[PDB]
């Protein structure tokens, strides 16, 4: 197989500057003495992938030329230059001269831009977990930057870890922010049993900590 | 204007079989090459079959024997079937359109290789606690718990709200997907106008519209 | 490349 080894593996990068990714193969690929069918895709957040390149150099069209192709050897490069926040996403290459087809692992270019700090609200269990026997509090923590952040929760004024579940959405390809979701999964009979709850969100924005909290009663 | 809806994924265990279908329209199949290619959880991208334009077939040795790609030019329909799944075929299922120095890729199908069951989802609603503050902006949500497999699709009102959406990634936890989703709001226009969560889970042919009620 | 044209060399 043409082994496609792709780096590097994320990319950081601020607004108006330029990303360079390389792919190396593990052979010359050139099609007999013909077109070498190296191509470039990417991947958007929540999109299916979608042509760049093709034969090492050509601009599929509608794609603009900051993005460009180039190589030779084992060795193949896309550069963007001028990053806008839509660039985004999972970029690969992609060798099509040989069977079988193979895919370079995948770079994931995240877009640095100002810090800013979360959003937070916090949401009670619903009375319809509670008569299934379960209850979530949740914490949303929107839009921020940068995607670091920690989440703690506390149980009457002491910290609970276990039974916290957090999920981050992919960066936004607008604002080139970050959210996430935190809950605490207890059962009904020992959340029955204390009366506040807060989660606390710590992130590089500030030195003290945003708490959100509600009285069970 | 190209289209391609690819259909047929869910849930199927180690052994099994499932074919796969992808409809297309505004062009004619027979003149393009279609393909099909899978991303894995792991966000490797794998050459999975290829259909020319003139009809030879051609596969990787990974699924060589296990996998046929076919179409039917009357319906417009390129499909795959599988067979023998193993795990390592769990994955999302693109269907491509090649050619003239051009490709096209559907939205994808998800195909999860797995012993464990099918489960519909619980909806609970998330509305912010009776003595919390006005803002000017209100925050709702959406948890969807216990369900398999992926994926469960999560629309407010029906997709008219659709900015200060954020739906946030399914986790798994044991055999079971968790999963929430926050809208954000002017709190002028909540509760007075209606605020509903739609959650679809078509592995189990099931939707919940979850009214989002201020508390108390 | 069979991803973007119609037949393969």
């Amino acid at each position: 197989d043409v082994l496609l080894t792709q780096t590097p593996l994320s990319l950081p990068v601020s607004l108006g500057e330029q990303a360079s990714i390389s792919c190396r193969s593990s052979q010359s690929i050139v099609h007999s003495i013909g077109d070498t069918y190296l191509e470039w895709y990417l991947q958007k957040p929540g999109q299916s992938p979608k042509l760049l390149i093709y034969k090492v150099s050509n601009r599929f069209s509608g794609v603009p030329d900051r993005f460009s192709g180039s190589g030779s050897g084992t060795d193949f490069t896309l550069k963007i230059s001028r990053v806008e926040a839509e660039d985004l996403g999972i970029y690969y290459c992609f060798q099509g001269s040989h069977f079988p087809y193979t895919f370079g692992g995948g770079t994931k270019l995240e877009i640095k831009r100002a810090d800013a700090a979360p959003t937070v609200s916090i949401f009670p269990p619903s009375s319809e977990q509670l008569t299934s026997g379960g209850a979530s509090v949740v914490c949303f923590l929107n839009n921020f930057y940068p995607k670091d952040i920690n989440v703690k929760w506390k149980i009457d004024g002491s910290e609970r870890q276990n039974g916290v579940l957090n999920s981050w959405t992919d960066q936004d390809s607008k604002d080139s922010t970050y959210s996430m979701s935190s809950t605490l999964t207890l059962t009904k009979d020992e959340y029955e049993r204390h009366n506040s709850y807060t989660c606390e969100a710590t992130h590089k924005t500030s030195t003290s900590p945003i708490v959100k909290s509600f009285n069970r009663n | 204007q190209v289209q391609l809806q690819q259909s047929g994924g869910g849930s199927v265990k180690p052994g099994g079989s499932l074919k796969l279908s992808c409809s297309a329209s505004g062009f004619s199949l027979s003149t393009y090459a279609m393909s099909w290619v899978r991303q894995t959880p792991e966000k490797r991208l794998e050459w999975v079959a290829s259909m020319s334009s003139g009809g030879s077939l051609y596969y990787p040795d990974t699924v060589k024997g296990r996998f046929t790609i076919s179409r039917d030019t009357v319906k417009n329909i390129v499909y795959l079937q599988m067979s023998s799944l193993r795990s390592e075929d769990t994955a999302m299922y693109y269907c491509v359109r090649g050619g003239y120095g051009t490709s096209y890729w559907g939205q994808g199908t998800t195909v999860t290789v797995s012993s464990a069951k099918t489960t519909p989802p619980s909806v609970y609603p998330l509305a912010p606690g009776s003595a919390a503050q006005t803002n000017s902006m209100v925050t709702l949500g959406c948890l969807v718990k216990g369900y398999f497999p992926e994926p469960v699709t999560v629309t407010w009102n029906s997709g008219s709200l659709s900015s200060g959406v954020h739906t946030f990634p399914a986790v798994l936890q044991s055999d079971l997907y968790t999963l929430s989703s926050s809208v954000t709001v002017p709190s002028s226009t909540w509760p007075s106008e209606t605020v509903t969560c739609n959650v679809a889970h078509p592995a189990s042919s099931t939707k919940v519209d979850k009214k989002i009620v201020p508390r108390d | 490349s069979l991803l973007t044209e119609v037949e393969t060399p």
